[PDB]
């Protein structure tokens, strides 16, 4: 019979003799009986059991059987214990197979969440809450995801700015946080957290500065966890962003103001962010030949900032900008939320309608590297605001870009920004604290043994000579090999 | 100051000296335990001493009285506790942070000076014959910080 | 024919300091902050000529009780 | 939360705890994580040597509560 | 290499230094950063005055170590 049914057999029978005792044999014989059938049905055959059973069973979720099997195991002396291994290495050897494989990057953390959720599922229904299980399922994934150093990290970081981003309406308010709080009891699991900040806080860079955040209110929801998870200091840098955002805005009031107050104010209706250099993601100044409208606007506010807080300095992030272009086609105007470097490429197609790649490079003097990628989201995105001769996917030197005055397209405002010492002296003392007489041979081996790390044989011997001097460790009076303890 | 040793206790709460450990024993923010661990290399190796520090009511301006609790083997250091450092009665600065002073007082466990001693008794000791002074401490930090 | 216009602009900009923050050693607050008695409710920085920079709210009262600065051993005075 | 249990040497060792955990399950996740079974620490929070039977939440640790760790070689 | 270096006013400064150089240099070092007089330190690690005639090799000073910076004092 297969496990499944074998189960249920002995179920069956266990209650025969049960019930047999009530029926005609003598109270007394009760609980030899069912010891004696109990040992031989389940105590002679735990391993077998488990082995043929449970990694079967555990795949397929079957509730009931797992059920009987914890509640029949438990009657066995040690058969709990053998459950908690077979299902410990379970997790071990299963969880390994989600993160190992690079190919599975895409599906990772889903199926990290899934079978989280699966494994606590069968603990809160089969196994009875038990708590010595739930250790075990904790003390397993902090295993398992931790065989892949770093990537477990950057998915969970980067899957939460998925659930986070404004094209994640589908998930209501209440049913995201719930997501969240299974992320972090799977956060908790990661030992590389330091690598989760930069991922997350680089995520989070770019969510607040193009304004994609589905829900301000999940936003500070999210810090509020990491806050409580890991301390004010490790999400100190993050809550400095959230400051800045904020206090950008009441600078805008104040700087806006100004410019009212002055009788030549630009038609480029301007906003700018404020934020503090030390919290968010490292960036590279790199220039651009802004247009004589463009360079007075910084002029104006940066000297105003400063007059209104001195020892500051403002210098500048063309790269994170974005501006919008009004457009005159030949079936209606358009807008285009450009970054500055699609800015000032698209103000080089309408005086004529192409240019060279390097015509235009030296116009604005962006990096070639970069503006093959702005140039690409002008050409070959799906708003194709350029036809590249010769036309393809790439950009080349020799491509004579040529504007799309026949541009359509079916919404009004468009975008295109797609594109070791003490270790080593406790284990001394406390093994031989136990010995209280040993050889420095044996004392060498065990240490590997017990130490989990690389020991020099002269790192080693100079501890011992340490713990000599502190009288820790005495010397034979005529074998140097042999050690004695001391206290 | 109140607002001084907020500063202080959520600045050492994040970036805490490395064998130093402060914080309030209750609700008076003003009456703090610390913990000297014996700096290695030392007679006083894998000790754990005790302070208890005490701010007056103008903190900055004024130094804290620091006493240890573990009787420690120091000439400078009397059997009640009470340490004499020139820093912590004389020359008190305001710069100077409860993470500084104790870090001092943790490596002026290791360079006494005989010389104006607290407890000429055991100064005397120190000065001629420093061989047994490494014994005597580390009998007593054996006996009392361990 | 020929039109080189734009219409609409957002950017950002980082800020950083002239110096360094100049921490005031006595309070622990920052320059542009003001002293932490008078966070309170037109709190200036005093120099000594050490350059170092403290709070006259604090460093007034320290000399008050001390004529010397407390980092360097000098004395105190501005420029 | 997170305790980093950070040694004499500087090296900040993470752990994880629940609010509720009692200090020897502290001394346990260390000995994961860190090797030295909890027999010979000595955790020192704040100076206020922990108690073996408290319980985490009476000494108010919270996440990034930085502990103190200590070698009591003889350690019973 | 460099070494960071925990300076009295609450800030930290890293100083590019090798294990040869004496810490007379350190101290000039501190100084030309910030200005404090070279005998008014006592560089303190692990509890040890860092002695003027010396060199960080002979303390056992490594990369990303640290240094603390207090104010001159003397015995009672
Ligand atoms: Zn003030
Ligand atoms: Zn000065
Ligand atoms: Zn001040």
């Amino acid at each position: 019979r297969e496990v499944p049914e074998y189960l249920n057999h002995v179920s069956k029978r266990l209650e025969e003799e049960g019930d047999r005792v009530i029926t005609y044999l003598d109270h007394s014989t009760q609980k030899p009986l069912i010891a004696c059938v109990e040992k031989q049905l389940l105590g002679e055959h735990l391993t077998a059991i488990l082995q043929k059973g449970l990694d079967h069973l555990l795949d397929e979720n079957r509730v009931p059987d797992l059920a009987q099997m914890y509640q029949l195991f438990s009657r066995v002396r040690g058969g709990q214990q053998a459950l908690l291994q077979h299902w410990s290495e379970y997790i071990k050897t299963f969880g390994t197979a989600i993160v190992i494989n690079p190919e599975k990057d895409k599906d990772m953390v889903q199926d990290l969440l899934d079978f989280k959720d699966k494994v606590d599922h069968v603990i809160e229904v089969c196994f009875q809450k038990n708590e010595r299980f739930v250790n075990l399922m904790k003390e397993s994934f902090e295993t398992f995801i931790n065989k892949r150093p770093n990537k477990p990290a950057e998915l969970i970081a980067k899957h939460v700015d998925s659930k986070l981003r404004a094209g994640n309406k589908e998930a209501t308010d209440e049913e995201l946080e719930r997501t969240l709080d299974k992320i972090m009891i799977l956060f908790r699991f990661i030992h590389g957290k330091d690598v989760f900040e930069a991922f997350y806080k680089k995520d989070l860079a770019k969510r607040l500065l193009v304004g994609k955040s589905a829900s301000v209110d999940a936003e500070k929801s999210m810090l509020s966890k990491l806050k409580h998870e890991c301390g004010a200091a490790f999400t100190s840098k993050l809550e400095g962003m959230f400051k800045d955002m904020e206090l950008s805005k009441d600078i805008m009031v104040h700087f806006k103001q100004h410019m009212q107050n002055q009788s030549d104010s630009g038609p480029i209706d301007l906003t700018v962010n404020i934020l503090t250099m030390g919290y968010w993601p490292t960036y590279t100044p790199m220039e651009v030949h802004l247009t004589p409208e463009m360079i007075k606007l910084q002029e104006v506010f940066k000297a105003f900032y400063l007059g209104k807080h001195s020892g500051r300095k403002l210098q500048w992030q063309t790269t994170l900008g974005h501006a919008v272009l009004k457009a005159e086609f030949k079936e209606g105007k358009k807008e285009f939320q450009v970054s500055l470097f699609q800015t000032l490429v698209l103000l080089m197609f309408n005086e004529g309608d192409g240019f060279s790649f390097e015509e235009i490079k030296m116009a604005t003097g962006i990096e070639d590297s970069e503006l093959r990628r702005t140039l690409q989201s002008l050409a070959c995105g799906k708003a194709r605001v350029l036809i590249k001769s010769p036309k393809g996917k790439e950009v080349e030197d020799g491509d004579k870009f040529i504007f799309n005055g026949e541009f359509k397209h079916k919404l009004f405002r468009i975008k295109i920004n797609q594109i070791r010492q003490y270790q080593i002296d406790a284990a001394i003392v406390r093994i031989m604290k136990m010995r209280k007489t040993l050889g420095h041979n044996l004392l060498v081996s065990e240490l590997y043994n017990q130490l989990k790390f690389p020991v020099k044989p002269g790192d080693l011997k100079k501890r011992i000579e340490s713990l000599i001097d502190r009288d820790y460790m005495e010397r034979d009076k005529d074998n140097p090999n042999q050690y004695h303890y001391v206290a | 100051a109140l607002k001084r040793i907020h500063k202080e206790l959520n600045d050492l709460a994040r970036d805490p000296p490395a064998q130093c450990s402060a914080g309030p024993v209750g609700d008076d923010m003003f009456h703090w335990q610390a913990t000297i661990m014996g700096p290695n290399d030392s007679p006083y190796q894998g000790g754990v001493f005790f302070l208890t520090i005490h701010f007056p009511t103008d903190y900055p301006f004024k130094p804290p009285k620091v006493a240890f609790t573990t009787r420690i083997y120091h000439p400078n250091i009397n059997s009640n506790g009470s340490i004499c450092l020139d820093i912590l009665r004389s020359q008190w600065s305001p710069a100077l942070t409860i993470s500084k002073v104790l870090l001092s007082i943790c490596s002026l466990l290791c360079d006494p000076n005989p010389d104006d001693p607290l407890v000429p008794e055991i100064a005397r000791i120190y000065k001629t014959d420093r061989e047994k002074y490494n014994r005597i401490a580390r009998e007593w930090t054996q006996k009392y910080a361990m | 024919k020929k039109r080189f216009e734009v219409k609409k602009w957002n950017a950002v900009a980082l800020w950083a300091w002239d110096i360094v923050v100049d921490n005031c050693a006595i309070c622990r607050n920052h320059i542009m902050d003001l002293c932490i008695e008078c966070q309170a409710n037109e709190c200036t920085v005093a120099w000594g000529v050490c350059n170092h920079a403290f709070h006259f709210h604090c460093i007034s009262r320290w000399l008050k009780t001390r004529q010397v600065c407390p980092l360097d051993n000098r004395e105190w005075e501005f420029q | 939360m997170l305790i980093k249990v950070k040694t004499l040497t500087g090296k900040e060792i993470e752990i994880d705890i629940e609010p509720t955990d009692k200090v020897e399950r502290i001394k346990e996740r260390v000995e994961e994580k860190e090797g030295i079974p909890p027999q010979q620490q000595r955790l020192i929070y704040s100076g206020k040597q922990m108690n073996d039977e408290k319980t985490a939440a009476d000494y108010k640790i919270l996440g990034g509560s930085v502990l103190h760790l200590v070698l009591a070689l003889r350690g019973g | 290499m460099q070494i960071f270096v925990k300076t009295l006013t609450g800030k930290t400064i890293t100083l590019e230094v090798e294990p040869s150089d004496t810490i007379e240099n350190v101290k000039a070092k501190i100084q030309d950063k910030e200005g404090i007089p070279p005998d008014q330190q006592r560089l303190i690690f692990a509890g040890k005055q860092l002695e003027d005639g010396r060199t960080l090799s002979d303390y056992n000073i490594q990369k990303e170590s640290t240094l603390h910076l207090v104010l001159r004092l003397r015995g009672g």
